[PDB]
């Protein structure tokens, strides 16, 4: 699978640049980005984020640019939802750019 | 080349006579302010015990000549090289 | 204690409103320790707009 | 077992007793507060450390604290 | 007379100091401990660089010497005459000489005794009037010596030769033909 | 020239990058008539693509051994590459930021400010929008005055 | 009463957790039962010995198998065209053609190729036969036994040192600076002069005859005379062949610069003079703190004196003597920080200035090493920043440090954290923005529209160093500069010759592809430091949790209430920080690998042109150089790259388990177990077996570690397989 399917077939997507199919290369990379991006949410917890936000809020208040709507880290549940959502979207979109550029070319 | 017997004896004497008669009112007075301790409270007072006017122990000798020889060997050593600017 | 509705700075370091402003609702005239009941515009993490403080943990400014 | 303490900032609103799933806390008379009552933790050997008590406290900062400590069969929620 | 008309002189410079025209914007002498130090070092920089200038003018002033081209010989050469050696010998007998005499400053401005034989410092009412003149000939020299180093790095030239180049072509040869500003 | 790299106006590789791209589009354009729709696009792109190369050669950027224009980011041959644009940003970003500052503060004193972060007072914002044109002159004067910091 | 012997609390745990923690709690002395400062220091000391004994045994093991199973002697005779043997393999699992496959070199069975550079190390130092390796193996084994001995020795009440002794910092500093640094480098220099240099000149000097052999013709006459220049009279010729008489000189101490042209490594004469020179500075400097003689400095007095006027640094460093001498974690933080920097220091200087003969000709070895020390440096750094906050929690005395640099540090910590945040967001946005911009232009067939910034600043530095490519003419480039004229007749001819040979690694050529990646690395640095610093400074208290210091360094959370408090502890901060370690040094090692791979391959234009966009990394780095790797086996047949490809997939599989433990958490698994524990107890026959230790789900903190561990191992192993298999 690693070689005869993944490696060999990804050929047309990886060189899709300069063509009609280049959007699939862009989406190929973008979907990896967004997939990996999900891992930040999935692997972490809002305790860190809320303290981060404490420091940033300091910085805002120092310059009289603090919002009335008190900036809060996502809930644990929302962290999970954002995580799974970006994980799926990334994964699926990558397979999507893969097949279509592959089979069209 | 300069001779190796005059400069080592000269530079050693040039830093021992400097230490003997100048740097003592500078050295002995942050020697008494400095008091080595660690979170509350043996110094060999036999090696420091000296029948001297101002009190010159065996360490002061091996410390003030160390300048003199770090001078002496630095002088002689670079006289060997032909470093032209 | 402070006069009712007066703007008061908090000086209890472990508070969510530390060095922040609040308004006095009523200072209980009794032998209670934290008589100065303060209410704020902005909530804390625990969904609470109000707390009790001692006379040395307020300063009317 | 876990350690549970009540500090003097307690108002005695009783939410922390009423919230507990394992009956660790109780209300006692006191002389400090407007409600004339304070919270207490005499049964910490049955304490699980699930921190509902803390989540229930209105005081700033919380006037109940649960310090997760040495763990025993009860504190680990075991039925087996 | 303070350094910038209008401006108020800070709290820390008493004008009973010699040459206080109220210049410490960066407020480096705010602390009096750190001030007493700088009042001292000012005067010394003042004193050296006054000789420093006087010296490296006199070199090329009457003879075909130059202060930039003086160390060339690393046989030394005073006033056209030969010399008593080399490098190591000067270093040693300059180290000890300086190290001893500067070592024995257990810091003073006007130590007198030895250093005023002819006896000017004396008569309180004029003693200050010299100390102004001291520090102002002090500063004017410290500026000039920087002026001697600045012009050297731009050109080759050399103080009295640069002065002579400027007198020939003043409009032409000045400080906008080098690079401090392009 | 600077870092030894050639100027795009002269360099061979850059002028051979012209050729390759153009001669990719002229291998396509064969497969269509001259009157047709896509032929007007594959001519117009070429015209634009050939114009583009010409307009960096006239701009005078430094092109390397690669054939691609590299940029210069310090001092004055190549000011306009970064040094001018740079100010462009700090202005428009400073514009956005200071408008946003003047909005949040202008709301702050009005019982419930949180409503104005959502149901935004548009005719407040659109007045602050224009006011935020002269922002560095205000931003400086506010740093002076000493109302800028808590 | 049961193991954990050192913890009543854990020992009374009825479950499998007791076990896990027991393993996890083992080295944390301060947390054990009935512990004192004395037992702490003493156990730490003994543990240090224990470590040393494992190190010496390990090193001896390597030498042992190179001597016993390797082709050390075939290498010395022909270093260019022999693959250095690490070890033999006896695998009963191998198939017929596997045994044929792995028989490389002159081996009589299956063997593995060393990629440690221990060959070139040894060989350059003087090691010539298997005999030498055996004798060294015995020696160091003896040192291992000696160290073990020593550990148990100062355990007895007669030999137990007092806490006062441990707190004598001045003495340890003096001795380490003068002896451990000074004397041992002097003695090495002794080894280089007496053994390495003669060995390079083709005169084999051993234990039996060194004393009888003159390293210099008029030896020890210059030394006492002060005619030191005689030691640099005639260096090795430019046509000298390493390990042979041909072209060899007689000089023992030089400042030549550049490389030994055939080997392409630094001159052992330069190395000798280097070690000797530093040795002197160390020896003189190691007489600086006061002990039992009256002469020397006070640390306390130096630190307390350094408080600037007008309180711009508050109370300065007052009180830091005590809070450092008391705090062990502080010392480990400073140590790990410095050690991590110097580990990367080593890595970055060794590649560009290789010191070993016929290294750098060994691609695989070089790549393996440079990846090695950068990852080691990363972990070490995270660890430094991990005993950072342990200080902040357990050790800090707020009263005793009042208004110092440290307390003032805590004071404005929101500024520090928020400005790190700025610096990381800036880089993250712009660098990614310029790459993805670069990709889109590449995609639409207009690479001329790329934003390629030339690294003018580094190109300037390289120019100041004397590379002439860029034509700035500064310092060591310009022939009319004092800097040039001073040392032109010293070492600059060897230097300038080496910097401008672009087939070597010394100050490689730099273009816009270099520009982007360094800012990617900067993103790496600043963000990881953001996590670590934030974790350190908020270890004590925050607005969400003001009493955090009461709990300590690792805790799961503080409940779901008032928003939710997952990953709140400084522990978890360091955990989060490891992922950036991994990612950042991942970027740095890639950067490294490729920019060399394209140099060795003979087409640097591949790198300069594809490194400007990320597909370029994907296609031209990853997709291209795994071709041979993934082929190690196919349905048709097999070749020698079996192990790497096996291990490649091994690493990936480890990497994805990690995701399992990181993403899915306890409540699911416990209830899973909850049904399983019913299932067992009403299964007949199996009924007759019951567990002693109640089966329970791994903790949160356990899950946290176990994920991280799998992730890191998978990371390292996967890369290692890739790096080696591709470079080889
Ligand atoms: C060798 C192979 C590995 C074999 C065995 C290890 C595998 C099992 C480890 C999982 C267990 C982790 C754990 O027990 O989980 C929990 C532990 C312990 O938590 C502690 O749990 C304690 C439990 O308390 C109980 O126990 C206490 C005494 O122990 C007292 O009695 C106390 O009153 C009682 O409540 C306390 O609550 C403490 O506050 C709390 O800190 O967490 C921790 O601290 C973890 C222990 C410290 C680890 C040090 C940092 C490691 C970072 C590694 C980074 C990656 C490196 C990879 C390099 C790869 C290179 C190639
Ligand atoms: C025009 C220049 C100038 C002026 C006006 C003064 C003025 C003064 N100097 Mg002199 N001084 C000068 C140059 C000058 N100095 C230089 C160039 C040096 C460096 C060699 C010194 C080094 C010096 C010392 C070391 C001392 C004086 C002293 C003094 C004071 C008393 C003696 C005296 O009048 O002379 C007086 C305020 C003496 C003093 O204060 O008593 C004193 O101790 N000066
Ligand atoms: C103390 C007073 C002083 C005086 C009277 C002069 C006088 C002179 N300087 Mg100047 N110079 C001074 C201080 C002084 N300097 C200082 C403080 C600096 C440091 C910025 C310089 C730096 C300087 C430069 C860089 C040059 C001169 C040069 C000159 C000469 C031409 C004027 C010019 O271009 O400038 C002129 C004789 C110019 C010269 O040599 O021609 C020249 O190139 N000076
Ligand atoms: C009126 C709008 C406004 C203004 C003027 C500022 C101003 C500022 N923000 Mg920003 N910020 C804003 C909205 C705003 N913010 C919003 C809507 C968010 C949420 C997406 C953030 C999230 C945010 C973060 C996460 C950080 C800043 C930071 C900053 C400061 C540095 C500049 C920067 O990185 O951005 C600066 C004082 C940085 C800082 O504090 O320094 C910083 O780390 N801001
Ligand atoms: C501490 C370092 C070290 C390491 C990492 C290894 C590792 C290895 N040794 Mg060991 N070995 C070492 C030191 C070490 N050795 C030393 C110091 C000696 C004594 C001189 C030996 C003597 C030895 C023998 C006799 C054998 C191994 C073998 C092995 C291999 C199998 C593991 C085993 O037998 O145990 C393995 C590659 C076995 C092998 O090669 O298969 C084997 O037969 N080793
Ligand atoms: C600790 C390391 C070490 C040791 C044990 C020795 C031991 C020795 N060296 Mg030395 N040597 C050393 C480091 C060392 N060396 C270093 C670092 C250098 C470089 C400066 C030299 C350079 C050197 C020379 C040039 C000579 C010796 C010589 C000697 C011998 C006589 C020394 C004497 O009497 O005075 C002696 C066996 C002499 C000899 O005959 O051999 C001699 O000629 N050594
Ligand atoms: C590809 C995945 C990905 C991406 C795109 C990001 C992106 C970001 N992370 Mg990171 N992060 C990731 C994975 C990722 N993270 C993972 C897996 C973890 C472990 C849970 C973290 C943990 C983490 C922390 C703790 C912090 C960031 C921060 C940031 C920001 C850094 C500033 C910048 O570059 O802009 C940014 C939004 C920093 C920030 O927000 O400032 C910050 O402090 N991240
Ligand atoms: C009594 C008297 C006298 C005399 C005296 C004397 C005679 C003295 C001497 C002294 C001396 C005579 C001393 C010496 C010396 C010292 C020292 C202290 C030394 C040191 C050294 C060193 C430190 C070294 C170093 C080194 C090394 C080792 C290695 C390499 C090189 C070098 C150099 C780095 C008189 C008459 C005058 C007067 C009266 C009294
Ligand atoms: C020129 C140039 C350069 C350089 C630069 C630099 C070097 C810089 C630095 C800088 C710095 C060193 C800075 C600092 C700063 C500081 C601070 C302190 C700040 C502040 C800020 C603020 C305060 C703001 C405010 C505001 C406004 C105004 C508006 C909007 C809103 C807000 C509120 C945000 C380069 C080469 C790159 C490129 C070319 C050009
Ligand atoms: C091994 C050997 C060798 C060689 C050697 C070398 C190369 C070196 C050595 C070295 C050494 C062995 C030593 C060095 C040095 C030492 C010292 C020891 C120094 C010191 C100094 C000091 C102690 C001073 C002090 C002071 C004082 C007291 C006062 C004031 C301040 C001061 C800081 C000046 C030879 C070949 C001959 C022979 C064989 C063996
Ligand atoms: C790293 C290495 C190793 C190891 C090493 C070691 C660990 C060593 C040690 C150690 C050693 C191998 C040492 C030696 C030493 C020697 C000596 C030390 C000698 C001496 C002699 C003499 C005769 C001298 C004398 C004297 C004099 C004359 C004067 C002054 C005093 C004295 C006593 C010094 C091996 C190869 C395995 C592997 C590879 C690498
Ligand atoms: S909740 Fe906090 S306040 Fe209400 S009772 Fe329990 S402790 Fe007293
Ligand atoms: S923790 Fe859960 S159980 Fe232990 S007391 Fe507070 S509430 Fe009752
Ligand atoms: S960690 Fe698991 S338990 Fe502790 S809070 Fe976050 S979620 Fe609730």
């Amino acid at each position: 699978w690693l070689r005869d399917f993944l490696w060999a077939q990804s050929s047309q997507v990886i060189q899709s640049y300069g063509s009609a199919l280049s959007a699939y290369g862009l989406i190929f990379l973008g979907a990896h980005f967004v997939w990996a991006f999900s891992l930040m949410f999935l692997f972490s917890g809002r305790g860190y984020w809320q303290e981060l936000i404490e420091s940033i809020v300091w910085a805002h208040n120092k310059l009289k640019v603090a919002p009335a709507i008190q900036p809060r880290a996502l809930s644990i549940t929302q962290g999970r939802a954002v995580g799974v959502a970006h994980y799926l979207l990334g994964g699926i979109a990558t397979t999507w750019s893969f097949f279509l550029a592959r089979i069209i070319s | 080349a300069l001779d190796p017997q005059i400069v080592i004896s000269g530079s050693t004497a040039a830093f021992l006579a400097i230490g003997r008669f100048v740097f003592l009112g500078y050295q002995r007075r942050f020697d008494s302010t400095v008091g080595p301790k660690t979170t509350g409270a043996q110094k060999n007072s036999t090696i420091f015990a000296t029948n001297d006017p101002a009190g010159f122990n065996i360490i002061d000798v091996a410390g003030w000549g160390a300048l003199g020889h770090a001078v002496g060997f630095a002088v002689l050593a670079i006289n060997s090289l032909q470093g032209a600017n | 204690g402070p006069k009712r509705g007066s703007l008061v700075k908090i000086l209890r370091p472990e508070s969510y409103w530390f060095n922040q402003v609040g308004k006095v609702v009523s200072v209980d005239q009794s032998g209670v320790r934290y008589p100065v009941v303060v209410r704020f515009e902005n909530q804390n993490y625990a969904g609470v707009t109000t707390n009790n403080y001692a006379l040395d943990e307020v300063v009317a400014a | 077992a876990h350690i549970v303490k009540i500090y003097d900032t307690c108002i005695g609103c009783t939410q922390c007793v009423r919230a507990c799933p394992l009956d660790v806390l109780e209300m006692v008379p006191w002389d400090g507060c407007k409600a004339s009552q304070m919270a207490s933790a005499p049964r910490t050997e049955d304490c699980v450390g699930c921190k509902r008590c803390e989540t229930a406290c209105p005081t700033d900062f919380l006037s109940v604290r649960v310090y997760l400590g040495s763990e025993s069969t009860r504190s680990m929620g075991l039925s087996y | 007379g303070n350094w910038l008309p209008g401006s108020d002189a800070p709290a820390w410079l008493p004008d009973d100091l010699p040459g206080n025209y109220g210049f410490d914007p960066l407020s480096l002498g705010k602390e009096p401990a750190s001030l007493k130090r700088f009042t001292e070092s000012e005067v010394i920089h003042g004193r050296w660089a006054m000789l420093g200038v006087a010296g490296s003018l006199a070199v090329e002033l009457l003879g075909y010497g130059n202060w930039y081209d003086a160390p060339l010989w690393a046989k030394a050469t005073w006033f056209g005459i030969e010399v008593p050696f080399d490098l190591n010998a000067l270093l040693a007998f300059e180290f000890v000489a300086m190290a001893a005499a500067e070592g024995q400053r257990g810091g003073v401005v006007y130590p007198g005794g030895a250093f005023d034989p002819l006896g000017f410092a004396k008569d309180s009412s004029k003693s200050g009037e010299l100390k102004l003149k001291e520090i102002k000939n002090g500063r004017l020299a410290m500026v000039a010596f920087l002026g001697f180093v600045a012009q050297h790095a731009a050109t080759g030239k050399g103080p009295i030769a640069a002065l002579g180049e400027h007198l020939a072509n003043p409009w032409g040869a000045n400080f906008a033909t080098n690079g401090i500003s392009v | 020239d600077i870092a030894g790299l050639t100027p795009c106006s002269e360099s061979k590789a850059y002028a051979k990058l012209e050729k390759k791209e153009l001669k990719t589009l002229e291998k396509r354009l064969k497969q269509y008539e001259a009157d047709s729709a896509p032929a007007v696009a594959l001519k117009a792109t070429m015209e634009r693509t050939k114009a583009r190369f010409a307009n960096y050669a006239k701009a005078g950027l430094l092109c390397g051994n690669d054939g691609l224009p590299h940029l210069i980011a310090d001092p004055y041959g190549h000011a306009g590459e970064v040094f001018i644009p740079t100010f462009g940003f700090l202005y428009v970003a400073g514009y956005i930021g200071y408008v946003g500052r003047q909005y949040l503060i202008a709301v702050k004193g009005e019982a419930k400010p949180t409503d104005k972060e959502i149901i935004i007072d548009v005719p407040l914002a659109t007045k602050l929008a224009w006011q935020g044109a002269g922002w560095p002159l205000a931003a400086v004067q506010e740093l002076q005055r000493g109302t800028l910091l808590e | 009463k049961l193991f954990p012997k050192f913890s009543q609390g854990l020992a009374q745990d009825p479950t499998t957790r007791r076990i896990w923690y027991g393993l996890a709690m083992a080295h944390d002395f301060e947390s054990h039962d009935g512990m004192t400062e004395e037992n702490l220091y003493q156990k730490i000391f003994a543990s240090h010995f224990g470590q040393l004994s494992i190190i010496f045994l390990w090193t001896s093991g390597n030498l042992f198998h190179v001597a016993w199973q390797g082709n050390f002697e075939q290498w010395v005779t022909d270093p260019v065209h022999i693959r250095p043997i690490a070890h033999a393999i006896w695998d009963p699992h191998f198939g017929q053609p596997a045994v044929e496959a792995f028989t490389r070199g002159g081996a009589s069975g299956p063997v593995n190729i060393s990629t440690s550079g221990v060959y070139q190390w040894w060989y350059t130092i003087g090691m010539r036969t298997n005999q030498d390796l055996y004798v060294g193996s015995v020696f160091l084994a003896l040192v291992s036994a000696i160290f073990l001995f020593a550990g148990w020795l100062h355990l007895q009440p007669n030999f137990q040192p007092s806490l006062s002794w441990f707190k004598d910092a001045e003495s340890r500093l003096n001795h380490h600076l003068s002896g451990l640094f000074g004397v041992s480098s002097l003695a090495w220099t002794g080894h280089l002069v007496h053994v390495a240099i003669p060995e390079s000149r083709g005169q084999h000097v051993g234990w039996d005859n060194f004393l009888s052999v003159l390293p210099h013709p008029q030896g020890l006459t210059p030394f006492f005379t002060g005619n030191w220049a005689a030691y640099a009279q005639s260096p090795d010729t430019a046509s000298h062949v390493f390990g042979t008489a041909q072209g060899s000189g007689q000089a023992i101490l030089t400042f030549l610069g550049g490389f030994h042209p055939q080997t392409q490594s630094l001159w052992l004469t330069d190395m000798a003079h280097h070690h000797l020179a530093i040795a002197v500075i160390f020896i003189v400097a190691g007489h600086m703190y006061r002990t039992n003689f009256g002469i020397g400095h006070r640390m306390q007095a130096i630190l307390e004196a350094h408080t600037p006027p007008s309180g711009s640094l508050g109370a300065g460093h007052k009180g830091l003597f005590d809070t450092v001498n008391n705090s062990l974690h502080f010392q480990l933080g400073l140590a790990l920080a410095s050690v991590g920097t110097i580990t990367s220091l080593v890595a970055q200087h060794m590649y560009s200035l290789p010191p070993y003969a016929f290294q750098a000709i060994d691609f695989t070895t070089q790549a393996a090493l440079y990846t090695h020390h950068q990852y080691i440096a990363g972990f070490i750094m995270c660890g430094a920043f991990a005993h950072g906050a342990i200080f902040f929690i357990r050790d800090y005395d707020p009263e005793q440090n009042k208004g110092n640099v440290l307390a003032r540090m805590l004071d404005h910590k929101e500024a520090l954290i928020s400005h790190l945040s700025w610096v990381s967001l800036f880089l993250g946005f712009h660098t990614l923005g310029l790459y993805v911009h670069n990709d889109v232009m590449q995609a639409f067939g207009t690479p001329e529209k790329q934003i390629l910034i030339e690294p003018v600043f580094a190109q300037w530095i390289q120019a100041a160093h004397g590379k002439a490519l860029y034509g700035f003419d500064f310092l060591l480039s310009s022939k009319t500069s004092a800097a040039f004229a001073n040392g032109q007749s010293l070492w600059l001819p060897g230097w300038l010759d080496a910097i401008n040979n672009n087939q070597n690694s010394l100050f490689l050529t730099i273009g816009p592809g270099d520009f982007l990646v360094h800012h990617a690395i900067a993103l790496g640095l600043h963000t990881t430091t953001l996590i670590l610093v934030k974790g350190a400074l908020d270890a004590r208290g925050s607005k969400l949790m003001p009493d955090k210091k009461d709990f300590g360094y690792s805790f799961p959370c503080d409940g779901p209430g008032r928003g939710g408090t997952c990953d709140i502890s400084a522990y978890d901060a360091f955990y989060l920080a490891v992922f950036w370690m991994l990612n950042t040094i991942g970027w740095v090692t890639f950067y490294w690998h490729w920019k060399h791979l394209t140099l060795w391959q003979g087409n640097v234009a591949q790198f300069d042109e594809s490194s400007t966009y990320l597909m370029g990394w994907l296609r031209d780095y990853l997709w291209l150089n795994s071709s041979q790797l993934i082929n190690g086996y196919n349905p048709f047949g097999m070749n020698s790259l079996s192990v790497w490809a096996w291990t490649f997939l091994f690493g990936h599989l480890i990497y994805a388990t990690g995701f399992m433990f990181l993403i899915s958490w306890r409540g699911y698994w416990q209830e899973l177990i909850e049904t399983l524990v019913w299932a067992h107890e009403k299964t007949p026959l199996a009924n007759l077996v019951y567990w002693k230790d109640k089966p329970v789900a791994l903790s949160i903190v356990q899950a946290r570690l176990v994920g991280l561990a799998h992730f890191s191992v998978g990371y390292i192993f996967t890369y290692a397989a890739f790096l080696i298999a591709s470079t080889s």
